[PDB]
């Protein structure tokens, strides 16, 4: 517990650099996940019951640390406004056709509660909860397709439909502070946890704010002027 | 022990989703640790004889979603290219697939190619000595698979795990 404290204070001395912060801090996380697994106290017990200190750890740390790293220089900042408002224009015409998706009831009710879990980003510090956001938006449209390959008789789209998906929900949510938020996670959400379905879903996410933030006529399936238009339309809120 | 990222790519129809549902389903009657969703899959395959675990990538083969395929393929351990053996063009996207792995991949990443569709014996357009060929000469192996009949599916999986350092 010393360790963590005097870790923290000192820490918050350096002067902030993103890249140096980032690597003592991941540094420091995979040390103490050593310390768990040699510790007295977590003889025998399973990775669940590790992870799940590993876990507080990362929490009591960061919650310190938050606000010298988290959107902290004006790059960051500038992106951050930057894909804000463009979401904010594409999403007043963006159209799921555009995206090669199917707005039925069943879709669409999913799509939004997909939206409403990764709205809930900026309600958390620490890494992993704000990625649990990511993860319980991918997971409503995870199951969206499960559910329809069980219902149906064609063959499962896959990615084909699962990014699009994504694209779509995320554009609609327009979370405050996106490129913040994944990077920080990227950043700070120790490494050895940013490893399979949790890696597919958070790279799917950082793929979705590339596109988005690339959007232009061809990408959405739509002819120059009239995106034009739209854009115009938008712009005049 | 051993996690392996593996990254499916191929143009749209080639086979990607189908091919990683057969290996996953086929593979059940292991009773090995798995993950079932819609686009990523778990599969621990035995293979003589430690764990490997197979974390399954699928991808949006839509052209518009080319340029995110970077971020996919970053620190893959694997990649299937799969084309339609049926499909010239197929193949040839697969050949850019290739050689676009082989300037921006890992060093270490293992490549397979897989020629799927074999089970269309009337319409196959690619031979196996052209995709053996090609294979050849840019240094990953290839075989003909087929998602349908369940030819080589497991054997293309466990092929790659063999080539796992
Ligand atoms: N005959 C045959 N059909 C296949 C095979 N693999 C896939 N298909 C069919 O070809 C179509 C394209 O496959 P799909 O997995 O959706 O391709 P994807 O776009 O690469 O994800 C689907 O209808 C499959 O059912 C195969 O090995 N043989
Ligand atoms: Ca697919």
């Amino acid at each position: 517990v010393k360790s963590i404290k005097s870790f923290i204070v000192s820490f918050s001395n350096n002067a902030p650099d993103p890249e140096k912060d980032c690597a003592m801090v991941q540094e420091f996380f995979s040390k103490m996940e050593a310390a768990f697994r040699a510790h007295p106290l977590w003889s025998g017990c399973s990775e669940e019951e590790l992870d799940s200190a590993g876990d507080g750890l990362e929490k009591y740390v960061m919650t310190k640390l938050f606000t010298r790293v988290f959107a902290s220089n004006t790059e960051e900042v500038i992106a951050d406004e930057k894909l804000f408002q463009k979401m904010s224009l594409v999403q007043q015409f963006i159209s799921p056709e555009n995206l090669d998706i199917q707005p039925t009831f069943q879709n669409e009710s999913s799509w939004l509660l997909a939206q409403k879990e990764l709205q809930k980003i900026n309600m958390y510090k620490a890494p992993r909860d704000k990625l649990v956001c990511i993860l319980n938006c991918c997971k409503v449209i995870n199951n969206l397709l499960l559910n329809a390959s069980i219902a149906s008789n064609e063959n499962a789209p896959g990615a084909d439909e699962f990014l699009p998906v994504l694209i779509y929900v995320t554009i609609k949510a327009n979370p405050p502070q996106l490129h913040s938020n994944l990077l920080y996670i990227q950043r700070y959400r120790r490494e050895s946890k940013l490893v399979g379905e949790a890696a597919y879903f958070f790279t799917n996410i950082l793929s979705a704010e590339s596109f988005i933030s690339n959007i232009d006529a061809k990408s959405i399936s739509l002819d120059e002027a009239e995106f034009e238009k739209n854009m115009e339309s938008a712009r005049a809120r | 022990s051993i996690n392996a990222k593996l990254v499916l790519l191929g143009d749209v129809g080639a086979g990607k989703s189908s091919l990683v549902l057969r290996f996953v389903k086929d593979q059940f009657v292991e009773f090995q640790e798995s993950t079932i969703g819609a686009a990523f899959f778990s599969q621990t395959l035995a293979v003589n004889d430690a764990t490997v675990k197979f974390e399954i990538w699928d991808t949006a083969g839509q052209e518009r979603y080319h340029s995110l395929a970077p971020m996919y393929y970053r620190g893959a351990a694997a990649a299937i290219i799969v084309f339609d053996v049926t499909n010239q063009a197929s193949f040839e996207r697969a050949k850019k697939w290739v050689q676009e792995l082989q300037a921006q991949g890992n060093p270490n990443m293992v490549m397979a190619l897989a020629g799927n569709k074999s089970d269309l014996l009337d319409a196959r357009k690619v031979t196996a000595e052209d995709a053996q060929t090609y294979a050849q000469e840019n240094g990953l192996f290839f075989m003909e698979t087929s998602a349908k009949t369940a030819t080589n599916v497991k054997e293309i999986f466990y092929e790659i795990a063999r080539r796992l350092p």
